[PDB]
RNA sequence: CGCAAGACGGACCAGAGCGAAAGCAUUUGCCAAGAAUGUUUUCAUUAAUCAAGAACGAAAGUCGGAGGUUCGAAGACGAUCAGAUACCGUCGUAGUUCCGACCAUAAACGAUGCCGACCGGCGAUGCGGCGGCGUUAUUCCCAUGACCCGCCGGGCAGCUUCCGGGAAACCAAAGUCUUUGGGUUCCGGGGGGAGUAUGGUUGCAAAGCUGAAACUUAAAGGAAUUGACGGAAGGGCACCACC
RNA sequence: UAAAGUUGCUGCAGUUAAAAAGCUCGUAGUUGGAUCU
């Protein structure tokens, strides 16, 4: 992606799955980019900001997209620990 | 029977990476397995691993960063000279930019780039990319 | 003119999708060829690889239709392949051109040795498969050209690959499977996780989210 | 699963497994001290004993071999260690 | 011809041939 | 599967040498029976004396008389 | 046979959905209104449409039919969709709870609740259908 | 090409199954492969039940039944219409007919 | 929830859950729903941990709120048990409902009258709403589902562990999802109970509507 | 009503079990063997696969000795057929049964070598073990046997497969394959000629094992798709069909 | 000779296209678990 001169020569940088760290292909139409709303610590209202998790279609098909999103939310404090 | 425990370890790591798992349990452990894993981890492919000590032959739980495409063994361990190393890299590696051949040399177990740095040929153990 | 039927088409027509790489980044499907006509435009050069007449046996005789294999792509990193079967050759060619436009994928180019200038070859060894036809692309040194059969050579030149090494196995005489395997190998270039792509992904807003207000303002 | 932890398994999940398939193998057997009304000394008896154990203080058998755990006779108190 | 019957015919040919050869 | 051992060279060599005899071209070119049955005897050309002229009928799908000579 | 084709069936459905006000139960009145409110280019087809309109009017006088979406029956159905009881069906003074769900609630930090009555667990583990 | 995964028989984990004879043709057919019908039929047909019941010496006699186990070869079972040919997908349905 | 005291589940919520029987699952257990159940009763019924249910409901509410246009959220129910609840949720929240038969090609066939391209997709039952779930894998459509113990988790990105069989439980689950979405948005507060009672979402069969009137 | 002969072991009998395969089903007793399970027992690499050699090996067949019910190659008749000396029927010889000695071949098939790792889910089932509410049986103090709900190990199977692979049919193996190397044996190289000729070797024989070539040919073949056809099924229809 | 990954060590294939020995022992051959700074 970087030549010896240091200039970037890639067409684009593809997304990587937030669970498997695998590249999501340009024609992977089963992949998702879910936004999870962030909430105020004392009011519990939408902050206008969110957190994004990209799950590829292979994880969705095998059914571990739910567990992957749950673990990503748990490891981020959106979902309460234990 | 089970021969070449390194082949089993590398096949288990490859299969667990294909399945998208975060950890793989390898058994039995061995010195060569630990050295191969250390060479893998120095290059950022595999991450930290823990050696479980049962009193007969250890097991290793290896964390898996999703960076690994394929890890394989070469059987038999052909003796490789420094002049035949380039042919092995062309046969085994996806490109000249990334990918490593792990040799076992009298200077230790290391990748082909280090083996050329230390001016040592050896016996081919495997590869990873 | 062109009245978009999809949200993505409406966003593309109202000049707020900067490049085709945003859609590739978010893996959205293209259902209107006018998006590709808008982005790649006159740089696209298509050609017909093969017109295969296929017959269906009936009581009165054989019903003949013609399948058109069309490869398209600007010679700079985008290539597509479309196959359409119709009762007539002209209709099949038009449909195959539309399908090849809809199937355009980004092609990742790399270097063989030292990284000087623009990337010229494939970033690594890639393999494409389509019904026993295996096509392998190997990085080649600068100035080698495409060392391949005419069909993979045409697809790779359309993809903008300057020089490559090729291996084929299986019944490559079936042009459709050969071309589809070459297309699969070409599209696998951007799905391959190389160490230069290990940097953690930084997410940007989707076109549907970043321009939701414009979509609802209609 | 796709993220099950193997380094720190639950204790129930390790007692569930085969003794050889555990993270560190451990027997399912144990030794017991069995008291008999006809004696006072210490008689440590293997839980899976393959022999007919006889109390030296009486004509009473302590346990009988079985396909698995030994069958302790009714009227004997056994305390398991470790 | 059925393969079993072809084999039977060949075997009868061989039987006659070994009959004539001593 | 095939044997992969550092001391399997003899087995691989002998197996290849035995399996080459199941190749039609190899058996034809190395058995020497096709050489003795060749009228030219390994030569590219030959000189003969025309015994008679013969016309051989073409194979079934098309009809003709092929002008040959028995030499 | 006397099977009505898609033409008369669809025409009757549209006529009933759009002019349910005027149509009745009599063939003659349905015939007259069908002739008035539609351009039916044949009299046999007009009569067939009017007959199926009468049949469907009898059908809908006895309940809702899926092909027609008249506004009165839709209003009645939507009114039925807003029915709300005086007291919520979930406002039970006592909720019968098994011992295991009570232990779960204890682990859920809800163990002081007095609405819950602990029921005797069923001593039979016979919950699967016999095989065969 | 393999038509059935079980090869048209019910033999797993054994080499040989004893043959039986088809009830129609007396063909030697393996017991696992053979099509078996268990017929539990009244000795007195339903048309004759009333006439036999009236002529009965004993009141409330409940007439006996017939228990005959039928073994069929594939040819005779198909011809007798006990079984029929099915589609490639419906072939896999092992549920007996609901009747 | 994020362990915030404001987003914690109250006693009233647990009362509603227990009255509706939400914690009671089925006799079968999908291997991907094992992390959501608590134990199996002596009669084979799996008990759904209401902590995990509340957590997943709040996560789904966050996901729905993150969709800027409420109409881009699609709520689906082919079963009549969740149909009226889906219409009520759409009315209260602003989502686009599909109650009844889901026409195949609704998400994939652009040349079609009832063609829509939602940004989120919520279903009452993955096993019963398998058609929209399958089509969501063609258009990059994330999916939230109400899943029982035996529900399959293919194409389900946020599974809310709950009894989706009983009418009371389905209505309560949809009502709580709507209430949490509204509370996270800002409309209606969480300091006093919501004015809409859960029974507005409950399914009423013809016998029940005839008996009540 | 009995009597006598041989043959066989129905129903129970299952996509159930055992055996290396062939194969194995009436009771009881004897003899030796065996897998799995359990084991905080012992030895401590003793192992895997295997040229050469060796044991077993359906049926039919051969040579002796018994036996010879039933069925039955050959054969003899009787039969609608244009024509059986075929299919059908009545008989019927070797065989079919047992005891020795040969024979070593089967679509001997899962048309899938063996040993070892890893890779999804679920419900069963056979065996052993472990745990547990309760229900039933031997005097009212317990195990235990039959159920019930589970866990572990081996086994016969029932599985999508967009894990994955294949030409597909399909296969949780026929996966972990151009991202190609765990170990090892056998074995194929377009179709015919041909498993033929010849040599050797085994056998009483029948035959078995090893096993060509000249010549000939552009295809043969595998999976599937549409149609056509079927003295194939299901459902309908027609006085150019019948009744 | 390359094309022939149609002799395949790299690098073929053996369910149905040609193909795994009927089965099991077995000597040579090939291969062989952890562990020493």
């Amino acid at each position: 992606m970087q030549n010896d001169a240091g200039e970037f020569v890639d067409l684009y940088v593809p997304r990587k799955c937030s669970a498997s760290n695998r590249i999501i292909g340009a024609k992977d139409h089963a992949s998702i980019q879910m936004n999870v709303a962030e909430v105020d610590k004392v009011t519990g209202r939408f902050n206008g900001q969110f957190k994004t998790y990209a799950i590829c279609g292979a994880i969705r098909r095998m059914g571990e997209s739910d567990d992957s999103i749950l673990r990503l939310a748990k490891a981020d404090g959106i979902v309460s620990k234990n | 029977v089970r021969m070449n425990v390194l082949a089993d370890a590398l096949k288990s790591i490859n299969n667990a990476e294909k399945r998208g798992k975060r950890q793989v349990l390898i058994r039995p452990c061995s010195k060569v397995i630990v050295r191969f894993l250390t060479v893998m981890m120095k290059h950022g492919y595999i991450g930290e691993f823990e050696i479980i000590d049962d009193h007969r032959a250890g097991k290793i739980v290896v964390n898996l960063t999703g960076r690994l495409n394929k890890c394989g063994v070469i059987s038999p361990r052909f003796d490789v000279q420094l002049k035949d190393l380039e042919k092995w890299q062309n046969n085994l590696l996806p490109s000249r930019q990334f990918g490593f051949i792990v040799l076992t040399t009298s200077a230790g177990i290391m990748d082909h780039e280090e083996a050329r740095r230390k001016h040592t040929g050896g016996k081919i153990l495997g590869f990873f990319f | 003119e062109w009245m978009p039927v999809t949200k993505l088409g409406r966003l593309v027509k109202d000049m707020k999708i900067k490049s085709l790489e945003e859609i590739y980044l978010f893996s959205l499907p293209i259902k209107e060829s006018e998006i590709i006509d808008f982005f790649l435009g006159a740089s696209l050069k298509d050609e017909v690889l093969k017109i295969m007449p296929v017959q269906k046996q009936t009581r009165a005789g054989q019903r003949t239709r013609f399948k058109a294999f069309v490869a398209i792509g600007d010679y700079n990193g985008h290539v597509g392949l479309g196959v359409k079967c119709s009762k007539e050759v002209a209709t099949a060619i038009r449909g195959a051109i539309i399908l090849a436009k809809l199937s355009i994928v980004p092609v990742r180019r790399g270097y063989w040795g030292n990284k000087i200038g623009k990337p010229h070859t494939v970033p690594c060894k890639v393999t494409g498969r389509c019904g026993s036809v295996l096509v392998r692309l190997i990085p080649a040194p600068r100035g080698t050209g495409i060392v391949s059969a005419p069909v993979p050579k045409k697809l790779l030149m359309m993809a903008g690959i300057d020089d490559c090494y090729t291996s084929a196995r299986g019944c490559t005489a079936t042009l459709g499977n050969f071309a589809k395997a070459t297309f699969d190998a070409i599209s696998k270039t951007y799905s391959y996780l190389t160490p230069d792509l290990w940097k953690e992904t930084v997410f940007t807003k989707s076109p549907y989210q970043e321009f939701t207000d414009h979509l609802v303002k209609t | 699963p796709l993220a099950k932890d193997l380094l720190h398994p639950s204790p129930e999940e390790e007692k569930r497994k085969h003794k050889k398939k555990r993270l560190v193998q451990s027997p399912n057997s144990y030794f017991m001290d069995v008291k008999c009304p006809g004696c006072y000394k210490i008689t440590t008896v293997f839980s899976h004993a393959q022999t007919v154990v006889l109390c030296v203080g009486c004509s009473t058998v302590l346990c009988q071999p079985t396909g698995g755990k030994a069958r302790l006779t009714e009227g004997c108190s056994f305390r398991r260690k470790q | 011809m059925r393969a079993k019957w072809r084999k039977k015919r060949m075997r009868r040919l061989k039987r006659k041939r070994r009959k004539m050869r001593q | 599967g095939k044997c992969r051992g550092l001391r399997t060279a003899r087995k691989l060599r002998s197996h290849r040498r035995d399996q080459k005899w199941h190749d039609k071209q190899y058996k034809k070119a190395h058995l020497g029976t096709a050489l003795k049955a060749n009228p030219f005897g390994g030569a590219s050309h030959a000189k003969g004396i025309v015994l008679e002229k013969v016309g051989v009928e073409a194979k079934q799908p098309n009809s003709a008389i092929r002008k040959c000579v028995r030499v | 046979g006397r099977v009505r084709t898609k033409t008369v069936k669809k025409a009757a459905r549209v006529i009933i959905e759009k002019y349910y006000t005027r149509l009745g139960n009599d063939f003659h009145t349905n015939k007259r209104v069908c002739e008035e409110i539609a351009i039916i280019p044949s009299k046999k087809l007009r009569n067939k449409i009017a007959g199926y309109v009468t049949h469907l009017m009898k059908r809908i006088q006895r309940g809702p039919v899926r092909g027609i979406s008249i506004k009165l029956q839709e209003e009645e159905r939507e009114r039925r969709d807003n029915y709300v009881p005086e007291v919520s069906a979930l406002d039970q003074e006592i909720i019968e709870v098994d011992p295991d769900t009570k232990e779960m609630l204890k682990l859920l930090d809800f163990g002081s609740l007095s609405n819950l009555q602990v029921t005797q667990p069923t001593v039979g583990m016979n919950f699967k259908t016999p095989r065969g | 090409t393999k038509k059935r995964r079980n090869n048209g028989r019910a033999k797993k984990g054994r080499g040989h199954v004893q043959p039986i004879r088809c009830t129609n043709c007396a063909r030697c057919v393996p017991k696992d492969k053979a099509i078996k019908k268990f017929v539990i039929r009244n000795i007195v047909e339903a048309a004759a039940v009333r006439d036999i019941s009236e002529a009965s010496v004993f009141d409330a006699y409940v007439l006996p039944k017939l228990y005959v186990k039928l073994h069929y070869c594939v040819s005779c079972v198909i011809h007798s219409k006990v079984v029929r040919n099915r589609s490639r997908e419906a072939r896999k349905d092992r549920t007996p007919p609901p009747r | 929830s994020g362990a915030l005291d404001v987003l914690q589940m109250k006693e009233e919520d647990v009362l509603k859950f227990l009255a509706a029987g939400t914690h009671l699952g089925g006799t079968n257990l999908d291997f991907q729903m094992e992390q959501y159940i608590y134990k199996r009763k002596s009669d084979g019924i799996y008990i759904i941990n209401l902590k995990r249910t509340w957590e997943k409901l709040l996560l789904a509410a966050r996901a729905i709120v993150a969709i800027e246009n409420p109409a881009d959220v699609s709520v689906i129910s082919s079963r009549n048990t969740g149909q009226r609840a889906v219409l009520k949720f759409a009315a209260a929240t602003g989502a686009t409902p599909i109650a009844g038969r889901f026409t195949p090609g609704t998400f994939t066939n652009q040349i079609q009258a009832a063609f829509r391209e939602p940004r989120l997709l919520v279903v009452t039952d993955p096993r019963a709403d398998h058609q929209p779930l399958t089509e969501a894998s063609y258009v990059n459509l994330p999916t939230i589902a109400l899943c029982n113990t035996d529900s399959p988790l293919r194409y389900v990105d946020i599974a809310i562990p709950c009894n989706n069989k009983g009418a009371h439980s389905v209505g309560l689950m949809w009502w709580m999802l709507a209430r949490e979405v509204l509370r996270m948005r800002g409309t209606i507060s969480r300091e006093h109970p919501w004015e809409v009672m859960p029974d507005l979402y409950f399914y009423r069969d013809p016998e029940e509507i005839e008996k009540e009137e």
